[PDB]
């Protein structure tokens, strides 16, 4: 209605929770206003409602609240965000308020931030391959339009620079796929949770240098911001991305800075509500909560738009068995894992090929899409690199002087691979150049040992010298 | 040389890791026992003492 | 004010009933003695108060009075050359009032109300003033203290006191709306002080240590963490940074550490010399002390008090360096307080909001543009104490996600008396690429190339050390023996530094540049001599090796003459053979 | 156990100002007291030694003894995996110094040695090495204390 009733009678304030006794009229999940005695207004959300009392979680801090003067009033029954096409180029905080000094958005529509599940009948297969300009991604872990491909990082590894380079260099190849029509540039939606000033300044400068701010929508939640506000940021970002993609036929790329901060924020509410913990104190419903965020990307039958997600997360002790990467790997369609050992040797980007995986690679490669010899070359490179890595552990024990010629060839191939294929710097390699380098590296091995490659492709591409590419 | 290296290097390295993993698992078991105690105490209170 | 009585006492936790109307995070007076407390939970008619002092001897029924204000510190002249309690109480007055033992209930003003200060006005009547503006100056120990408008005050000037001598509590500027401004103001310790903008750090923070200034630099306004087990050398490194850095004001926070280490600073510092101003070293240092045998709840307040003082000195245009002795004691205090609240614990019993507090504490650093218009910066170095050296503990992992530099210590190097014992393989720094334009014009154009060459030599030595211990040193070729010997020379002569030697305790950038040049020149000459058939034993027995080893003990004034002769000595020594 | 990371000695280490560690290896071969100089540490030693208290050559002698014993331990532990084929004359000198050190300086038994005779024994052990090897000691203290023979034989 046009007026709202103020609910006095708060009886308990502790941590992020607040109890109100005479609030049977509040709907479950509703958004409320918490008015301080000095006039300050804070936000909140109802998480449990009964005829006896209601439980409200508070977004902002609880400093200055008292049980005598504080009052609660309802805003809306369902949390909604006003979205419009004119919000491109704007900046917002973690709760959708402008921070760029411009007047607020006139909403065309209001959409629930929780979203709705996509009908599996209404989906379609991702088919368009994306050329990111990185050989270790284009050749062995191919990314297609509509894929969820998180990046597994560490404390000192440069995941943000890799994500910025990918967003700078991403493009599809209509000439290879036969489409012909020139693609439009990607629209970038950027969501930050608990980001520091050091990373935020780098991201802002990189986006300003390339001129991508005219096509970007930014949702920022800094490290000094309240922790509970991190729950709503990915949902708002994904609501905007889905609206733009499926209502105006945009091609949207979504980047999430750190899901570890989101999980840490969720653990506070989980521990405050005495929920049954997981393996390391995380709530047992964390798999369901993460699934509602990741599964909002994809493509829709009969529509041109698409949503692509590149989440970033940090494994704490470089641990793949930590609950957050473990639950992330069961939902997404692959992962890109960085290696600290390659980082210590000056190799950039330090992408580890063996732990990396792309589940949707087979849809976007083959004859008529990239080339006829993609998958076989990728498999042969994987097997040869695995053989070299296995031989390294043998020479670490028995010494390299007792090796045969075949083990020495594999050992040299591993070093040449690490020095030439993975290490590329800031250059933008095409798919053809990367395949040429891959065939040049495979030429070091004997021709008869290429078991996974058909002889038809061997007779066409074998025999290239590496010195004709790098001097 | 190989016998001396195996006797004086690898075996204590494995043994220390075994001890560390055992200590971590014991700590996790104690921590979950504490939570079970707390939830049993919560169960016993709301079902009998409230009017 | 709101007044109630005690109804529950349990350790440092006091529950007071009849406190309806009290607000969260306010300051209360507990008991008839008047102990300071803070409200952290409201429940109906009762309030939960944590006590910053000892609660033994209290009886149920004693009155509790709420002051209605959060925890705040007094910011103004007179904080330099002082030693303070965890809740900002001067210890030199506590000793006068109570003797050699610290007793609860002592109330002392933070700033001296009796000292006279020379006042020089800057504003005039009819002027318009905003938050952070300067309205006067007050002399200090070589500094010019600026009296600032509080950040939340706006108005017009009505009258100005003339030049003269006044105390801190005498009003000097009266606004037209009736607001009277004194020489000091109070600010809550849990609120970050406002700034205009934040800037990218591009100037180095010179620590005086070779391994930290060269291999793993930290920029002015960055953050760093130094973990390690007991006896590794955290406190010595922090005190050397306090002694030899180029920061204008140094704030030292001792949270839950030994009292002898704090007495060492109180004794040694007044007799030392300021590196840049020429006065006593204690005139630029502020100490906050909370030893391990002091009450636990005061550990949390000391960190906030120190960071608030550092933020206040930042707003005056100075460059401030903040050192925290141990954040693990702060984590232990948070764990104890949460255990008294019977909250659900996270991993290792810590509260789930541990990472948010650390993120909010390290976020206060950075180079900013002040509200007045000047430029200031705050750099934070915080030591972490993992229990068994296990750096998978939650505090270390939460710290590593926000800091820009990581100085990892090793217990293996500390047992063999190799100091500063920095593990150069596990350490990293994210500020190296931004300081290169500064290095290329302030030291030399080829300095990053020499640094990269030294790093490559160390990596090659670390690689060859596996073959050295798995096949024996006799099986190595002469080229690998040269690399092993040069790595040993580097480790013994460049990375190693003595913090107690009268000369080696401080090292300029150009001295380290000269040492690196000498080492690389020797390596190049020895590499050239190998192709000529010279035996490796002939190279190693050369007397010029001792000249490089003794180079770090030469004073700064005599070093260029040493280097100029040493280069010719190396060239002639390698020319005279074969 | 050998667990230096057990909570009790770990929490003792973070509060105190050093530690003295007994070695089981020295106890097995009969050395009493079995104090191992390598993991031991005294953080306040630098304030209590120098001119006016004890003797003015205390710190230099202590540093030289630590350096020579560390070199002897390195030489001794090099052999235990590869073999004794790589020793030179200087390595054998340091090995003999380490043997005599553990025989006499540490293995004092139930005696009541004063600081003066302890320094005398230390200087007697330092006389087994050439003056060019004593890098840590200033040559003034060498000129007036070098040349003592093994008093405990
Ligand atoms: N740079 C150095 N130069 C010389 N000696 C050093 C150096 N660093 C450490 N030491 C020696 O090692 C000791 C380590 O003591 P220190 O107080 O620095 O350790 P810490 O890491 O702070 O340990 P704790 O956790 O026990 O407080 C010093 O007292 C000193 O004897
Ligand atoms: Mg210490």
């Amino acid at each position: 209605d046009l007026l709202k009733k103020e609910y006095t009678g708060i009886t308990y304030i502790s941590g992020p929770l607040l109890f109100v006794e005479n609030a049977k009229d509040l709907a479950y999940g509703a958004i409320v206003d918490i008015k301080d005695g000095t006039g300050r207004v804070r936000g909140g959300q109802v998480i449990e409602v009964s005829e006896e009392y209601a439980v409200i979680q508070v977004f902002e801090e609880t400093t200055g609240l008292d049980l005598a003067t504080t009052s609660v009033s309802l805003v809306e029954d369902v949390a909604r965000l006003g979205v419009s096409k004119e919000m491109l180029g704007r900046r917002f905080n973690g709760i959708g308020k402008p921070i760029d000094g411009l007047p607020p958005i006139t909403p065309e529509k209001r959409l629930p931030i929780t979203g709705l599940p996509l009908n599996p009948v209404a989906r379609r297969k991702p088919e368009q391959f994306i050329q990111t300009g990185i050989s270790t991604i284009d050749v062995m872990n191919t990314l297609v339009r509509g894929q969820k491909l998180p990046i597994f990082s560490g404390s000192g590894l440069p995941a943000n620079e890799i994500a910025a380079q990918i967003a700078r260099q991403a493009t599809v190849r209509p000439d290879l796929s036969g489409e012909g029509e020139k693609e439009e540039p990607f629209a970038v939606v950027f969501a930050a949770m608990g980001i520091t000033q050091r990373e935020l300044s780098y991201f802002i400068q990189e986006f300003e240098r390339t001129g991508a701010l005219s096509r970007s929508v930014l949702f920022l939640n800094k490290a000094d911001d309240p922790t509970i506000e991190r729950i709503l940021t990915p949902r708002m970002a994904l609501t905007v991305a889905e609206y733009l993609a499926f209502e105006h036929d945009y091609h949207v790329l979504v980047i999430l800075t750190d899901m570890t901060n989101y999980c840490e924020a969720l653990r506070e509410i989980g521990a405050a509500r005495e929920e049954i913990p997981g393996r390391r104190g995380y709530p047992g419903y964390m798999y369901t909560d993460l699934a509602t965020i990741y599964e909002r990307a994809g493509v829709v039958e009969g529509k041109k738009g698409s949503v692509t997600q590149i989440p970033i997360l940090s494994m704490p002790d470089d641990d793949r068995t930590h609950p957050i990467p473990d639950l992330t790997g069961y939902i997404t369609e692959g992962q890109i894992q960085l290696s600290r050992e390659l980082h210590r040797k000056g190799i950039y980007p330090p992408i580890d090929p063996l732990p990396s995986l792309s589940r949707l690679m087979n849809n976007g490669v083959g004859k008529g899409k990239t080339r006829e010899d993609h998958k076989q070359v990728s498999d042969q490179l994987y097997s040869a690199y695995a053989n070299g890595v296995d031989i390294r552990k043998l020479v670490a024990i028995i010494g390299e002087d007792a090796l045969t010629e075949n083990d020495r060839r594999y050992l040299q191939f591993a070093d040449a691979f690490e020095r030439f294929f993975i290490n590329q710097g800031q250059q933008n390699r095409s798919i053809e150049e990367s395949l040429q380098i891959a065939w040049a590296l495979l030429s070091m091995l004997p021709q008869g040992e290429l078991k996974r490659i058909s002889k038809d492709h061997i007779g066409k591409y074998y025999g290239q010298k590496l010195e004709e590419i790098w001097g | 040389r190989r016998v001396n290296a195996l006797e004086q290097v690898v075996i204590p390295g494995i043994r220390a890791q075994i001890r560390f993993i055992q200590q971590v698992l014991e700590q996790r078991e104690r921590e979950d026992t504490f939570r079970l105690k707390r939830i049993k105490g919560k169960i016993e209170a709301r079902e009998a003492e409230e009017e | 004010m709101i007044q109630g009585v005690i109804q529950k006492i349990a350790g440092p936790a006091v529950i007071a009933k009849g406190m309806l109307g009290a607000r969260m995070y306010d300051i209360c007076k507990v008991g008839e003695e008047g102990l300071v407390g803070e409200i952290i939970r409201l429940d109906g008619d009762t309030a939960f108060v944590q006590v910053y002092e000892d609660t033994s001897g209290l009886k149920v029924g004693e009155p509790v009075v709420s002051t209605g204000l959060p925890l705040a510190v007094e910011l103004g002249p007179g904080m330099l050359n002082g030693i303070y309690d965890g809740i900002q109480r001067p210890l030199e007055r506590i000793r006068e009032k109570t003797g050699i033992y610290i007793t609860r209930g002592v109330v002392v003003h933070a700033l001296d109300r009796e000292k006279k200060w020379a006042w020089t006005p800057m504003v005039k009547p009819g002027d318009e003033v905003r938050g952070g503006m300067v309205l006067g100056t007050v002399p200090e120990f070589g500094f010019t203290h600026k009296i600032l408008v509080p950040p939340d005050v706006r108005g017009r000037v009505k009258e100005v006191k003339p030049a003269g001598e006044y105390t801190v509590e005498e009003p000097v500027v009266v606004l037209e709306d009736g607001t009277e401004l004194k020489m000091y103001h109070t600010w809550p310790v849990r609120r970050a002080r406002p700034v205009q903008r934040k800037l990218d750090p591009n100037t180095p923070f010179l620590t005086g240590m070779r391994i930290l200034d060269v291999l793993f630099p930290v920029a002015m306004g960055g953050t760093a963490a130094i973990p390690g087990p007991f006896g590794s050398g955290k406190t010595v490194t922090q005190q050397s940074l306090a002694k030899w850095s180029n920061a204008d004001v140094v704030v030292y926070v001792g949270c839950g550490e030994r009292g002898n280490e704090m007495t060492d600073v109180l004794v040694e510092f007044p007799e030392l010399t300021d590196p840049k101003t020429g006065g006593p070293l204690m005139h630029r240092t502020v100490l906050i002390a909370n030893t391990s045998n002091m009450p636990v709840a005061a550990r949390e307040a000391s960190i906030y008090v120190g960071v608030t003082i550092a933020e206040y000195f930042r707003d005056q245009g100075f460059s401030v360096a903040l050192m925290a002795d141990s954040t693990s004691r702060w984590a232990e205090a948070l764990r104890e307080i949460s255990s008294r609240l019977e909250e659900m614990p996270a991993e290792e019993g810590y509260p789930p909001y541990l990472a948010a507090r650390l993120a909010a504490f390290y976020e206060r650093a950075g180079k900013v543009i002040t509200l007045g218009g000047e430029e200031g910066a705050v750099t934070i170095v915080g030591a972490v104490s993992p229990p068994g050296g296990d750096m998978s503990e939650p505090v270390t992992q939460s710290t590593l996600r926000i800091v820009g530099a990581f100085w990892r210590l090793d217990a293996s190097l500390a047992f063999r008396r190799h100091f500063p014992a920095i593990n150069w393989n596990g350490s990293y720094s994210l500020f190296t690429s931004a300081l290169d334009p500064w290095y290329r014009e302030n030291v030399a154009e080829d300095y990053p190339e020499l640094r990269d060459a030294i790093s490559e030599l160390l990596q090659r030595e670390a690689g060859l050390q596996e073959i050295v211990q798995l096949v024996g040193p006799d099986a190595l070729q002469d080229a690998e023996r040269l690399v092993i010997e040069v790595g040993r020379i580097i480790r013994e002569d460049f990375l190693q530094q003595n913090a107690y030697h009268e000369v080696d305790a401080y090292c300029s950038m150009k001295k380290a540049y000269g040492i690196m040049k000498m080492i690389l020149a020797f390596y190049k000459e020895a590499e050239a001599a190998i192709k000529r058939g010279v035996s490796i034993d002939e190279i190693l027995q050369l007397p010029v090796l001792e000249r490089i080893g003794r180079a770090r003990y030469v004073s700064e004034e005599e070093f260029p003459a040493y280097f100029e002769e040493a280069m010719k000595e190396i060239q002639g020594a390698f020319k005279a053979l074969a």
